[PDB]
């Protein structure tokens, strides 16, 4: 779950044109993916390729770029040998989940 | 470093779809209302004209 | 495009929905003038044909 990990600041709403596609670069793909995400389709934001979260072995990271744009980068993106996760930003089950944890722990003791 | 070059070459291709069809949307509803106009011609006032004609 | 494309795709677009607005409203008025003509003519054919009937009797 990345309920820690997407911010609004980085995930574009309130825009029917940009949508930020919340890529997976390993980190020995760091720079790499970051550098090739900028020409992989039109319509685009040249390199807002920015990390967002760093795990162990990869990290989420934000682009920013036109919602029809995401079907060009993706298959692009899938032909290079690259990720792409879509994961919708939504705070109220985020909020609820961790209330559900918390009561859930009040349940046990 | 394609800065702003592309970004207009993606404004002409959007502008296109968009905007052409704008303004071919309201000359749609400017067809659409001379028809309509016709319509409301012959349809509500030449309902009443009947109703007089039998009147008369 | 960050910046200067976005948002001239969000004027371009705010453009075209104030002109088909205007469309509809100038619809509106069509539909107005439309009712005006349509009684003015059968107002005319009322008048010539109250004057006939008072010819008739």
């Amino acid at each position: 779950s990345l309920a820690e990990i997407v911010k609004k600041d980085d995930f574009v709403l309130d825009s029917e044109y940009l949508v930020t596609l919340l890529v997976v670069v390993p980190k020995l793909n760091h720079n790499d993916w970051i550098k090739q995400y900028e020409t992989l389709a039109e319509m685009v934001v040249p390199r807002s390729s920015n990390v967002l979260s760093e795990d162990q072995d990869s990290y989420l990271c934000n682009v920013t770029l036109f919602r029809k744009a995401v079907d060009d980068f993706r298959h692009k993106a899938r032909e290079n040998k690259f990720i792409v996760r879509d994961f919708q930003y939504n705070e109220e089950e985020m909020k609820a989940d961790k209330e559900e944890m918390t009561r859930l722990s009040t349940d046990k003791k | 470093a394609l800065s702003d070059a592309d970004v207009q070459k993606q404004i002409k291709h959007m502008m296109a779809f968009i905007e052409q069809e704008a303004n071919e949307k309201a000359e749609e509803i400017d067809a659409k209302a001379e028809e309509e106009f016709n319509i409301e011609k012959g349809r509500l006032v030449q309902t009443q004209r009947l109703k007089i004609m039998e009147y008369y | 495009s960050q910046t200067q494309g976005i948002q001239q795709l969000l004027q371009a677009e705010k453009r075209a929905a104030e002109k088909v607005a205007d469309a509809r409203k100038r619809k509106a008025r069509r539909l107005k003038q439309a009712k005006e003509e349509a009684q003015m003519e059968v107002e005319q054919y009322r008048r010539e044909r109250e004057q006939e009937f008072q010819s008739k009797q």
